DNA sequence: ATGCATGCATGCGCATGCATGC
DNA sequence: GCATGCATGCGCATGCATGCAT
């Protein structure tokens, strides 16, 4: 080892070799130890799984290392650069000793993770330079691949001999003399015969959610190498484990003088997606290791019970009283509809997601529901009234930080792809901003045509909108359309519209007061697993009975809505019904859509608009 | 001219012979500094006044030289007071120990910083009056911080390792830009003439925290018809992370130029920050309008409170807002369109050091975990009103425009003033106070007598209960805010009833009434604040009764 | 001794904010 | 209640002049 360190190579190697065979955790449960016998050593089983599959990478938790011993953990945290190759060679030796004749592409590498989490980046000090650090953040920019040279190829002008030079300390010393003809300065570098590696630059936005008073959000720059390139996408919330670096800045490109103040930099070695509070992402849904057979059996047994649907509506948000219909609609939005493909038909993309609007007085808990949905669902975005512009959404023109690449930069709606976008104070939004939503809510695509840029982007986003009456009060003398004041085209694209009113019931007031005062003084993991399994396994289909039921429901809806004063019906609404039915099919884990789902969708649609209580010929609601 | 050896010896003996404070403070400080239990030492020039005062003048004239002399003296004194090894030693300590085990720059082995505190007899100056006469001297400046830069490392001493030898080369840095070395000046390489090339090392090199900040003059010291001037201050060492934008600070430092014109800057040494219902005794009446302000200042257990006062002109609403702004530690005051749009929320601006873009917040961002005051609320723009509503209901601001995509945390309590009701204010604000004026001869005479007494004696009329100063009120509020009471389970059966009947009454008065769960939440918050005022762990009935009375009085203002 | 990076306008393209006119 | 006219900041590229580090 280099001077200034107390790390001993042989001792660390022996310690890691012993640890890979001796470590056993009794507290580990089958909830996360999938396909591994807890009674047997864990990391040996992981190495066996690696041998079976052939993946040359192994993941090691830092907490396990600390539990085994503290000296090794401290040495690894302090000096990763020397410790990591020792771990790699020890793992390679053990793997080749236990499993001969195995075939791979290169030696096995080790990636540590779950080190001690720094609460805030701005709390770091120069003492922490070149140390292992873990971060939590959201990706907003990813650059293109950059090649970095590792070996250099040199050719002679006269004799044309082939030589190779390996980079050392980041600098390549080209030979000044030949090897066959001994001619001075006769060697020329060939770029295309060299060896290159991938490098990518990513940008993170930090949000530890426990910021001090008056602290603004922070932006961090990360660099990824090799296979880690393109493992994340913009809008994803990830945990990054890596190393902290400091790089000097030149005064100018053509002068060797550099500034005394250095530049911060971070190198990435590990990514983590799982979160203890949010739902599973799309990356996990494309794997088979998520669910153990016991949990699958438990979920299948639970799904057979009839009330589980309502049970789910009870388990969505226990902090908000009642509102069963709203919770059921939110659950149906979360499940979603069947994503059919219509490329051969020429009709184009078909929206399989549900958009929901909530209208009511300001003294309502719609904002709490929006905040809960935003915090619960990954890839969620939040906007409020006039704070967002038409150009703020979609994309806007910005130059590359170095050259004139004309780099389009994504907006809130694009970052909400395959996610949920919540809008509060939908009334204050201008017509220019609603013009974007007009295309987004239906075509699921955005067309951009500006100077030197012509492109189409995917905008598969489901929208939760909140609105208010004219005078912040629901005037009984005015009709629903008058109170809402929204265009028919905009309202027609919403699958469900929930009108929240105050009936002034004494029992309701007593219950609300009791719940609010008591606030002073199902398992989430089970719900997450059930939702993921339902969403990633079953593609519902509908039968003839559902067809006839939907036709009858459509004609009945048109007859009901023919009267003036109420919200009229359009053929598009019919499609909405189908989506809702499909959502119900995902609730019961049924691949076939039955009449029960259609009836439930019709009931929800009828109850959402309060059409039963509303006077059909005057448009005035009176309970 | 004078020899520096004698003055160095005088400093050394002063650091060892200042028992007259009874414990030997400097001995303990040196022991902590030698055992790596303290990383900063401050020297009082008022303490030096006991010794020869000529040293004080010399330091005030040539501060940097004497700072270096003090650093050298402390470094030389450190070995004497050492008793034991380092209990827990870090990477830099490991390098220092290894280097000692095996000339080295003094600052490389040094791991402490020294600073001077200005004498109390030295009167603070004004930013406008610091000029060429003060270059190189020690000055004290009082001002307001406007911009602060992020913390970044800065090189002090650079370490190079040779390609063909184990020798390590050290290069001190005393310039903003430095030229890296190439060839190895080691004796082995010089003798062999191998021509090895050096490589920089980040681990062996020494780094210090660096920060930029800007200060402006107070509005009181600005001359007639002029504009406040700005100054730039550099922060290094443990002084970092002390100053924040919007704070009133006092900084003692050195005035130095940068290279026959030159640009000036300041190097900081010390930075410092600058019934009970007696709010604004200058204003007669409004007895029931002052307890609400006290409860707003105390706050609930989200437990934020927002208050709006609507009134006819001439009842002096603005003075109460100004008093609230002055009393609160973190406070902002807005008059109208002069701070609209960019004044609130935040904006993106270039950096002084990094040369890139960073987000600077507005009045709402600065007033985080504080109190904000708005005057002429009805005249604000629609966007500002929507932002205020978002702050009141959600406590976070969402910005999504070209180049900006952020969510800012703003946990501030809003006090607003307005003239003459729209349903938005009733549905959103927790408390509305309508102040109406009607002519009464006796009240008019009393108010006129009070106003004339205020104008004549320049002080409020005396009474049985004397008011209190701002410092005592601030300390009392800080002490009160510590506790967090809890509502007992049984009292629910009371409170719920107190709610339900109330709403029933609101159902009887169909003319103009508004009730919801928001009123119950406001009642609970007020009761918790009142219980906190008594430092009681369990909320009592009297707090609930007082909160109900206050809410009824607010409602009974037509 | 010579060729180049930089300081100082200026056009280009754009978004954003304030005022008003139908 | 909203689109447009009139500044103004932002980010950028481009052209003209000059002053000296390799
Ligand atoms: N109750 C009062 N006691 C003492 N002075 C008062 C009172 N009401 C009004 N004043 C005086 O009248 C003036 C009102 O001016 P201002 O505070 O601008 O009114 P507003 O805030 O309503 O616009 C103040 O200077 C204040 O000295
Ligand atoms: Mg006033
Ligand atoms: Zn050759
Ligand atoms: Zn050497």
């Amino acid at each position: 080892v280099i001077w200034g360190t107390d790390v001993n190579v042989a001792a660390c190697k022996e310690n890691f070799q012993r640890f890979l065979q001796r470590f056993i955790d009794p507290l580990a449960k089958e909830e996360e130890n999938v396909g591994i016998d807890i009674t047997e050593p864990l990391y040996m089983q992981r190495l066996g799984e690696i041998n079976v599959i052939g993946e040359p990478f192994l993941n090691v938790n830092c907490e396990h290392i600390k539990s085994f011993d503290k000296n090794l953990y401290r040495q690894l945290i302090s000096y990763p650069q020397e410790v990591i190759p020792t771990f790699d060679m020890a793992v390679n030796e053990i793997f080749f000793d236990r499993y001969p004749d195995s075939i791979l592409e290169h030696q096995i590498q080790v990636r540590p993770f779950n080190a001690l989490k720094t609460k805030n980046m701005r709390n770091l000090n120069p003492e922490d330079i070149d140390q292992l650090i873990t971060i939590s953040g959201m990706v907003i920019r990813t650059s293109q691949l950059i090649p970095e040279m590792q070996e250099a190829f040199f050719q002679c002008q006269v004799c044309a001999h082939t030589t190779r030079v390996e980079m050392d300390r980041g600098r390549i010393a080209e030979p000044s003399v030949c090897g066959r003809c001994h001619t001075t300065h006769s060697m020329a570098l060939i770029h295309n015969r060299s060896l290159f590696s991938d490098k990518q630059m990513i940008k993170l936005q930090e949000s530890p959610e426990d910021m001090p008073a008056g602290q603004t959000p922070h932006t961090v720059i990360l660099f990824a190498h090799n296979d880690l390139v393109d493992k994340v996408q913009p809008g994803d919330r990830v945990n990054v484990t890596g190393i902290y670096r400091a790089v000097p800045i030149r005064v100018n490109p053509r002068v060797s003088n550099v500034k005394s103040v250095y530049k911060t930099h971070i190198d990435v070695i590990h990514y983590r997606k799982t979160d203890a509070k949010r739902l599973h992402g799309l990356d996990e849904e494309a794997e088979q290791k998520l669910f153990s057979e016991k949990r699958v059996e438990l979920l299948k047994e639970l799904s057979r019970k009839p009330d589980i649907y309502e049970r789910l509506a009870s388990a969505l948000a226990p902090s908000i009283y009642e509102h069963e219909d709203i919770k059921k609609g939110i659950l149906l939005q979360l499940f979603g509809g069947t994503r059919k493909d219509f490329s051969h038909t020429g009709r184009g993309k078909f929206r399989a997601e549900i958009n929901i609007l909530l209208c009511g007085d300001p003294g309502t808990s719609k904002s709490q529901l929006l905040q809960y949905v935003y915090n619960l669902v990954p890839r969620g975005q939040y906007t409020s009234g006039k704070g967002s512009s038409a150009v703020g959404l979609t994309a806007y023109v910005m130059k590359d930080p170095e050259t004139r690449q004309l780099v389009l930069q994504t907006g809130a709606l694009v970052l909400s792809d395959n996610g949920i976008c919540c809008i509060d104070e939908f009334d204050k939004m201008n017509e220019s901003t609603r013009s974007v939503l007009h295309e987004v809510m239906e075509q699921q695509t955005l067309s951009i045509a500006k100077a030197g840029i012509i492109c189409q982007l995917n905008a598969r986003t489901s929208v939760l909108a909140a609105a208010n009456p004219i005078e912040s009060q629901w005037n009984p003398k005015k009709t629903t359309i008058e109170n809402i004041q929204l265009p028919h085209t905009l309202l027609s694209r919403f699958d469900l519209i929930f009108l929240m009113l105050d009936p002034q019931d004494e029992a309701y007031d007593r219950r609300l007061a009791h719940h609010l005062v008591a606030l002073y003084y199902l398992d989430m993991a089970v719900l997450k697993d059930y939702i993921a399994y339902a969403h990633s396994t079953i593609m519902p289909r509908l039968s003839e009975e559902a067809s006839q039921a939907l036709i009858e429901a459509y004609v009945d809806m048109r007859k009901i809505g023919s009267s003036r004063g109420m919200v009229s019906a359009y053929p598009r609404q019919l499609e909405s019904l189908i989506r809702l039915a499909e959502a119900h099919a995902k609730v019961r884990l049924s691949n076939k859509v039955e009449a029960i789902d259609v009836e439930e969708a019709k009931r929800l649609h009828r109850e959402a608009l309060k059409q039963s209580a509303t006077d059909p010929r005057t448009g005035i609601v009176d309970i | 001219l004078k020899d520096y050896a004698l003055e160095k010896e005088k400093v050394k003996k002063f650091l060892q012979e200042f028992y007259q404070d009874k414990q030997f403070k400097y001995g303990n400080q040196l022991v902590r500094l030698a055992h790596r239990e303290q990383v900063a030492l401050y020297v009082d020039l008022d303490d030096v006044a006991e010794d020869d005062p000529e040293l004080v003048d010399s330091i005030c004239e040539n501060a940097r030289r004497y700072a270096k002399l003090f650093a050298d003296a402390v470094q030389e004194l450190l070995p004497q007071y050492k008793e034991r090894e380092v209990v827990n030693k870090d990477v830099l300590d490991v390098y220092i120990e290894h280097r000692l085990m095996m000339q080295y720059p003094a600052e490389l082995m040094r791991r402490f910083e020294l600073y001077f505190q200005g004498p109390s007899s030295n009167k603070p100056r004004v930013i406008r009056e610091v000029r060429a006469d003060s270059v190189g001297k020690l000055v004290t400046v009082r001002g307001i911080v406007t911009r602060v830069s992020e913390v970044k490392p800065k090189m002090v001493v650079a370490t190079y390792t040779c390609d063909q030898c184990g020798a390590e080369t050290y290069q001190p840095i005393q310039s903003p830009t430095f030229m890296p070395l190439i060839m190895c000046p080691s004796q082995e390489c010089q003798t062999n003439r191998s021509g090895g090339r050096l490589y920089l090392q980040t681990r062996g090199s020494r780094f210090i925290k660096f920060q930029e900040m800007k200060m402006q003059e107070h509005s009181d010291q600005v001359p007639v018809g002029n504009i406040p001037r700005s100054i730039t201050v550099l922060v290094e060492g443990e002084n970092t992370r002390i100053a924040q934008p919007g704070d009133h600070v006092s900084v003692t430092g050195i005035f130095l130029p940068i290279l026959l014109l030159s640009e000036t800057y300041l190097e900081a040494h010390r930075i410092v920050k600058m019934l009970a219902a007696s709010i604004a005794p200058e204003i007669y009446g409004h007895e029931d309008v002052k307890k609400a302000l006290l409860l707003l200042l105390v706050g609930g257990v989200r437990g934020n409170i927002n208050i709006c006062l609507m009134g006819d002109p001439g009842v002096a609403k603005s003075q109460l807002l100004s008093y609230i702004d002055r009393l609160a530690p973190r406070s902002q005051y807005t008059t109208g369109r002069g701070s609209s749009g960019v004044g609130l929320t935040a904006a993106v601006l270039r950096d002084s050091v990094s040369g890139e873009l960073t987000l600077e917040g507005g009045a709402l961002v600065l007033a985080d975990q504080g109190v904000c005051c708005i005057d002429e609320f009805d005249k604000m723009a629609e966007a500002d009103r929507t932002a205020i509503h978002e702050v009141m209901e959600q406590q976070t601001i969402s910005i999504a425009k070209a180049g900006i995509l952020t969510t800012l945390n703003a946990r501030c309590s809003i006090l607003a003033a307005a003239n003459p009701l729209p349903a938005a204010l009733l549905s959103r604000f927790d408390l509305l106070w309508l102040i109406q004026d009607r002519p009464d001869r006796d009240n008019d005479l009393r108010l006129a007598q009070h106003i004339t007494y205020v104008h004549q004696h320049s002080r409020q009329p005396p009474s049985q209960f004397e008011p209190l100063d701002m410092k005592l009120m601030r300390r009392y509020i800080a002490m009160c805010r510590e506790k967090q009471p809890m509502v007992p389970e049984s009292l629910a059966d009371y409170i719920t009833a107190a709610y339900v009947e109330m709403r029933r009454e609101a159902w009887a008065s169909k003319d103009a009434t508004y009730t919801s769960a928001r009123t119950l939440l406001a009642i609970l918050r007020l009761s918790t604040a009142l219980a906190r005022l008594r430092m009681v762990d369990v909320v009592e009935k009297e707090d609930v009764n007082e909160a109900i009375r206050l809410m009824e009085m607010s409602k009974d203002s037509l």
